[PDB]
């Protein structure tokens, strides 16, 4: 059981910035499982980003994501409008996965 | 106080396709037998392996195998170029009976020598399928305004000859030993081998002859079983025998063309004029069907009647029963088997008829020529599978027909390598150890 | 591509069971695949229920003895379906139930890790509410 | 057990039938012909592959040769008992399957460090 | 630096990156370029089976840096250990030597010959 | 003006798929390629 904190709780940016989401763990998961999904308000959740550094077909190449020990962190550069959701950290390293806490991302 | 230890020969193996050579044990053939080489099974424990027959990469490599081989043979010898002449064919008649006037024809032509100069009016007999008429009347040849014909070659033989398709070193060969497999899925019995056993290259639609049994059912395989255009494959428990015969004598005839150009046509026939047929048993017959429709009705319910129907219409070698026996290829009507409806001593015989411009392989361009066969032609023959399709209804009643089909010589091969796999063996590993140099 | 579809909002009393259906169209074997059934609580995080693998259904150390997943194969005039019941409900189930596939065949893909897995594909999720 | 037969043990029960798997690595232009010669070149070639990457840190004909690397912390943090006992081959390579380059980078330079630091003990 | 990066420094500089170039000397139809490439697989072969051939015969299998007990004549150079190193290069250094590299290539054979079991075995 | 005399209309007897029977047939060369035997006869 292995317990995730997300950070931060409630940030806003703008139109062209760059959102930096870390999560950490709670033992030291040295072989990257660990993914990142985001949800829409209202519609279904999405798979982003696999093993920690490593895109889905259909995720365009200015989200990134790198794992250094227990922090996992995500960068998104070049913000739009429709990248305004709820972002999850969820490892499937042990029995059973345990999701992250939600972070939601607004425009000011 | 932890080290690196590199290991070599660890049981690591991954994904991969290579190249596969033939390997036989051992008048010439089509197929090389003595270009092969001359010719163990490690049982494995603890693993699993996902296996998928819709996606394997040895079947393309086999029909592009068997593409390869069918045109170096007939390269060599003689090609029957000047042969798309003006003919002159009328009716023949010799104590022959009733349903048989109109398939063969007396032909007479002129035709070049071995002087340039000169010609020679000759004459033979030709089918109702290898002539057409053009507007006594003149004839010429199907195959004339699209394929350039050449002779096959008289020197080779068709018989089938099991070969081994086998690794190089470096690679392994993974084979599933489930008695009720489907082709796709897991598979907890998996073990290795060398190679796989012996595959017979039989060309044959809707009908497959001298293959491989199962062993506890009949097995029903279907890639997408929600979509009316994907084919039905099934696989016999028991061998069903028919025998095939051809009451003709045919004798041969050699005219010279040519300067070392030779051509074999058909003489004349010694005895009665009677149709070419091939036996089934009937009774056997009845529990096959009853055999496959037990399997069948597990995929749409306990309530669904079975119709069972011949063919719609298309192609000849698509909805006629097409083989070969004793070097001569012969197309079956075969209407009479499908035609059953299953609600929830005596012996079928259907005629064949013999065709001698055969175009294999669905190819548009390259034609070929089978040279008359002297003697009485009988073989018998096994019937281990049938390949079926279904139409699309109006998905509110219970009625569900069955028509045979093929064409795709594809699903010919399919039913034989749909257990193994090829995989990459990976010998290098790195191991955590408390262990210092020197 | 692959398109799962679910059920719809059933309103349920406190005492009884209720079964949640998920149909399946661009699947080809549930051998190759692996249906996880997770829920997600409104205002809350998100909480994996259980989940079928190789032919073998299992559940999470909370709900065990409570909840049973259930699969079939492929039917020649049905898609393939995937149900999940729920007995003995209690007032605090109120929730938006997922159905999720994930893609097992090969052993190097790196989206699973000896039974626990990702969610490759999600579906719309059905909203149950329990109240007296 | 023969031929990859120890494939379904653990680490440390299939660690001692490595010849078995070291022994089967290396063994008219016709359509039979070009496949066969193309597949003994592969072969080949298979084998040279990784017999130099074998002379390179210095196992020239070992299977269990020692190396003098220290084992970072944070690639495996398992012990003895969870890796030759529990785990099995087919899962200790992905386990480890993002660190191979570091390890093999690390593998060269220190044989180098030991061959050149060789020189300068026989010069007494 | 590179593959053959070391090219303009002296012999004592060079002989430091050999693990650089000890890795880059060995890595479906009958047309014109099916045929080069096998020819070229096969040339790569045969230049690196012919260079491990002969540290196989000297004693030297698996060493990048091989040392033997063969006498160094005073025939063959005549520079000290400092005009060698830190001076030549391994360019120069091969155009001094080319009359000499057979005898060197011939004393080099019996050596690894010259301690080989005698009647130990009995 | 400057295309007076390069383009030829010629015509041809030919074999067809039939060995006893010809055919006559027309196409457009250039004057660069067919040469004149002493309309007119061109090869
Ligand atoms: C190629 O060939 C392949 C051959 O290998 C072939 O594979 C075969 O595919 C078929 C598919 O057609 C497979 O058949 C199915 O198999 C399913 C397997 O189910 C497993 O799991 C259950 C559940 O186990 C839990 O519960 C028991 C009992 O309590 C416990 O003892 C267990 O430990 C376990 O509990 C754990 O989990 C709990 C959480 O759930 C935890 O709380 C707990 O703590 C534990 O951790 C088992 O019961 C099954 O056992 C049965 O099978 C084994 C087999 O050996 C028997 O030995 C054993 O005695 C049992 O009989 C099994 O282990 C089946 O679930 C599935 O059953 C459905 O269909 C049948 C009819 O065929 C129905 O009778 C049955 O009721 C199921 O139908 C329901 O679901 C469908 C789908 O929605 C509905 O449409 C249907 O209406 C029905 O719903 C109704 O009932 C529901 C309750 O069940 C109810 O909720 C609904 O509301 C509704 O009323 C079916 O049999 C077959 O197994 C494969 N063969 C294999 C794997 O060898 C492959 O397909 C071929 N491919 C092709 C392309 O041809
Ligand atoms: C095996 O053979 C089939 C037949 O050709 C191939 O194609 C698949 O066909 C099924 C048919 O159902 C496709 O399934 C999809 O089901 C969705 C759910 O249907 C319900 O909801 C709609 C309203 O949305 C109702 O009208 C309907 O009655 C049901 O109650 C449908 O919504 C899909 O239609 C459209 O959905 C979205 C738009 O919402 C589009 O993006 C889709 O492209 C589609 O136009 C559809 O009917 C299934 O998707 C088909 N597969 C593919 C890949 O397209 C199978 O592919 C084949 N199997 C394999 C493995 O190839
Ligand atoms: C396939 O089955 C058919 C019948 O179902 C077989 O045809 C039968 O063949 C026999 C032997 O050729 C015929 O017998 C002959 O009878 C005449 C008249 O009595 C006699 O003079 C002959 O000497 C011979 O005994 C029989 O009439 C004939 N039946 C029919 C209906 O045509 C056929 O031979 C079978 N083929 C094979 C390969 O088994
Ligand atoms: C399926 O396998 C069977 C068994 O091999 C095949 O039957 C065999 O067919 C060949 C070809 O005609 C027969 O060879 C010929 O035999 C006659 C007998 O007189 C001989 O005169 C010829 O010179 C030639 O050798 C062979 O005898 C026959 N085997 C048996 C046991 O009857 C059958 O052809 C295969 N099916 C297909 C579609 O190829
Ligand atoms: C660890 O290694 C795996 C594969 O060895 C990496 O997964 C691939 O990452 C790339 C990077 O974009 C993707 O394009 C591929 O689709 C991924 N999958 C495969 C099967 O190749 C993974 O990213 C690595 N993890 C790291 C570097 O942190
Ligand atoms: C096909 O037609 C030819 C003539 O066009 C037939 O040849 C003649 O046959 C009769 C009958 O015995 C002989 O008297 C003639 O001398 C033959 N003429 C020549 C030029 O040989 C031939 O018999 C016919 N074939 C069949 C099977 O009836
Ligand atoms: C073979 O060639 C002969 C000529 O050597 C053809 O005979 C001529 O046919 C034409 C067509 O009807 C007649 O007009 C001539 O009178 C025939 N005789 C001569 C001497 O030219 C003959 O038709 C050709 N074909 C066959 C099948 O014999
Ligand atoms: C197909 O031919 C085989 C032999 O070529 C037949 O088998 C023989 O049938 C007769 C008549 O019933 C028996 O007396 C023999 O004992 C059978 N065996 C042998 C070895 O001769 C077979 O019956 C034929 N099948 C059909 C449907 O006619
Ligand atoms: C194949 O067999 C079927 C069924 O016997 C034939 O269909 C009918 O056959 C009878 C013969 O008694 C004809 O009188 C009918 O006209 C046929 N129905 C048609 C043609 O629609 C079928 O003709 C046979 N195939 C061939 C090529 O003869
Ligand atoms: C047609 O089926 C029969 C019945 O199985 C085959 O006869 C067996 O052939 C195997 C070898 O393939 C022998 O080991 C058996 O002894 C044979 N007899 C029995 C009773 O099983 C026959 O070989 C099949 N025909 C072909 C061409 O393979
Ligand atoms: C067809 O075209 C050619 C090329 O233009 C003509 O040949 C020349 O015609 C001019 C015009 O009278 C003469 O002055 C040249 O002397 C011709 N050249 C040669 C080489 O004779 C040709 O006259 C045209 N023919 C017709 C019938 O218009
Ligand atoms: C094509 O063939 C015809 C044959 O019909 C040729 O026409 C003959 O040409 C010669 C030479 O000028 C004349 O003597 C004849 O009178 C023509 N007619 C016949 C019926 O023989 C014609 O010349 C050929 N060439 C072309 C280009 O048409
Ligand atoms: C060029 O030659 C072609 C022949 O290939 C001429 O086409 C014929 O013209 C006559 C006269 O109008 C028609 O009666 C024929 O029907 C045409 N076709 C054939 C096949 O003979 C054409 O007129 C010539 N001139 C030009 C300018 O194209
Ligand atoms: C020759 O056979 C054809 C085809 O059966 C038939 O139409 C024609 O009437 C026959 N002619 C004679 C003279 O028998
Ligand atoms: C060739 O002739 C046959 C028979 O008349 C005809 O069906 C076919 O369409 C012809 N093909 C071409 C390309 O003219
Ligand atoms: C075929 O004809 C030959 C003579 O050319 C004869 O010897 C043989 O018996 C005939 N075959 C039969 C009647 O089956
Ligand atoms: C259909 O009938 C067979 C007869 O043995 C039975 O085994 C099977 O369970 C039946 N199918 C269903 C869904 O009850
Ligand atoms: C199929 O059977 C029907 C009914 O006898 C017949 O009319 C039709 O011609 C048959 N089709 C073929 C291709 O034999
Ligand atoms: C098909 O079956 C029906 C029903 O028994 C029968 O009347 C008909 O004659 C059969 N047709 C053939 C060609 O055997
Ligand atoms: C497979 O596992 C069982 C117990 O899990 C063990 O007894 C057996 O030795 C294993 N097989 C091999 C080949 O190691
Ligand atoms: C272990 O990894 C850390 C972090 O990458 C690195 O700083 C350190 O040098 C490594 N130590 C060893 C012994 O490889
Ligand atoms: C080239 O010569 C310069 C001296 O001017 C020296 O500093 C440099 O290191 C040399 N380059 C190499 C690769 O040794």
């Amino acid at each position: 059981d292995i317990q995730m904190t997300q950070s931060p709780s409630t940030l806003s940016a703008s139109t062209g910035d760059t959102v930096r989401i870390s999560c950490r763990a709670s033992q030291s998961i040295t072989g990257n499982w660990v993914a990142w999904y985001q949800q829409r308000p209202g519609k279904a959740p999405r798979l982003l980003i696999y093993r920690g550094a490593a895109l889905l077909g259909g995720v365009p190449s200015r989200f990134r994501g790198s794992a250094a020990g227990t922090d996992f962190t995500l960068t998104i550069g070049n913000l739009q409008a429709e990248d305004f959701g709820t972002f999850y950290c969820q490892q499937y390293d042990t029995y059973p996965g345990t999701f992250g806490q939600g972070t939601k991302v607004e425009v000011k | 106080n932890l080290w690196v230890t590199v290991y070599y020969g660890v049981p690591v193996w991954k994904d991969a396709e290579t190249t596969l050579f033939c390997a036989s044990d051992a008048k010439h053939n089509v197929w090389a037998t003595h270009a092969c080489v001359p010719t163990q099974e490690i049982h494995l424990e603890n693993v699993t392996e996902e296996f998928n027959m819709w996606k394997n990469n040895m079947v393309e490599q086999m029909h592009t195998d068997i593409i390869s081989l069918w045109d170096q043979s007939l390269k060599p010898c003689v090609k029957l170029t000047p042969l798309c002449v003006t003919l002159q064919c009328t009716n023949v008649t010799n104590n022959i009976t009733d349903d048989m006037r109109g398939e063969l024809k007396n032909c007479s032509f002129n035709m070049t020598t071995e002087l340039r100069d000169k010609k020679q009016k000759v004459y033979s007999l030709f089918y109702r399928l290898d002539v057409v008429q053009i507007n006594n009347k003149e004839y010429r040849l199907i195959n004339c305004n699209t394929s350039a014909i050449t002779q096959a070659c008289p020197k080779v033989s068709f018989e089938p000859i099991p070969i081994h398709y086998c690794a190089p070193a470096g690679f392994a060969i993974l084979k599933c030993k489930d008695k009720k497999f489907n082709g796709t899925g897991p598979c907890p019995s998996v073990s290795t081998v060398q190679c796989t056993h012996g595959i017979k290259p039989v060309v044959s639609t809707q009908l497959l002859l001298n293959g491989s049994l199962a062993e506890e059912e009949v097995m029903i395989r279907s890639e997408n079983i929600t979509n009316n255009a994907k084919n039905i494959l099934v696989q016999f428990n028991t061998p069903v025998q028919i025998n095939c015969t051809r009451p003709n004598n045919n004798t041969r005839k050699s005219i010279r063309i040519g300067p070392g150009q030779a051509f074999y046509a058909t003489g004349d026939i010694i005895g009665d004029i009677r149709q070419a047929h091939c036996n089934v048993s009937k009774a056997t017959w009845n529990e096959t069907l009853g055999k496959v429709v037990k399997q069948l009705r597990k995929h749409f319910g306990n309530n669904t009647i079975i119709r069972f129907a011949n063919s719609s219409g298309g192609d000849l070698e698509v909805t006629t029963h097409s083989f070969n026996c004793g070097g001569e290829f012969f197309y079956c009507n075969t209407s009479g088997l499908f035609n059953s409806t299953w609600i929830s001593n005596d012996s079928i015989t259907l005629p064949c008829r013999i065709k001698q411009i055969i175009n294999m392989w669905q190819r548009i361009g390259q034609a070929m020529y089978a040279p008359p066969i002297q003697g009485v032609i009988r073989c018998v023959s096994n019937i281990t599978g049938l390949i079926l399709t279904r139409d699309g209804g109006s998905t509110n009643s219970t009625t569900e027909t069955f028509r045979p089909g093929g064409g795709d010589m594809r699903d010919n091969w399919r039913s034989e390598l749909y257990k193994y796999k090829v995989v990459k063996i990976e010998p290098l590993g790195v191991a955590p150890t408390r262990c210092k140099r020197r | 591509q692959i398109h799962l579809v679910q059920s719809g909002t059933e309103v349920k009393k406190p005492g009884s069971s209720v079964t949640v259906s998920c149909k399946a169209y661009g699947v080809n074997t549930f051998g190759l695949y692996a249906v996880n059934w997770v829920r997600q609580a409104p205002g809350q995080s998100l909480e994996y229920i259980g989940q079928i693998w190789r032919w073998k259904s299992s559940a999470s150390h909370h709900f065990r003895g409570r909840v049973l997943i259930s699969a079939v194969d492929l039917t020649g005039s049905s898609p393939p379906i995937s149900s999940l019941e729920i007995k003995n409900l209690t007032s605090d189930d109120t929730a938006v139930y997922f159905c999720t596939t994930t893609s097992t065949y090969d052993r190097w893909s790196g989206l699973h890790h000896d039974g626990v897995m990702a969610f490759s594909s999600w579906g719309q999720g059905t909203l149950i509410s329990v109240s007296a | 057990l023969g031929f990859l037969g120890a494939a379904g043990s653990t680490m440390g029960a299939a660690s001692m039938t490595l010849t078995v798997q070291a022994r089967n690595l290396l063994s008219k232009l016709t359509v039979w012909g070009i496949k066969q010669l193309q597949a003994r070149v592969l072969a080949v070639e298979r084998y040279l592959r990784d017999q130099q990457l074998l002379g390179i840190w210095g196992c020239s004909g070992k299977l269990i040769c020692c190396t003098n690397v220290p084992w970072n912390s944070s690639w495996s943090n398992r012990n003895l008992s969870e890796i030759w006992d529990n785990m099995t081959w087919l899962q200790w390579d992905k386990e480890i399957s993002n660190y191979t380059q570091i390890i093999y980078g690390l593998l060269e330079e220190s044989q180098n460090q030991q061959e050149k630091n060789e020189q300068d003990l026989l010069a007494l």
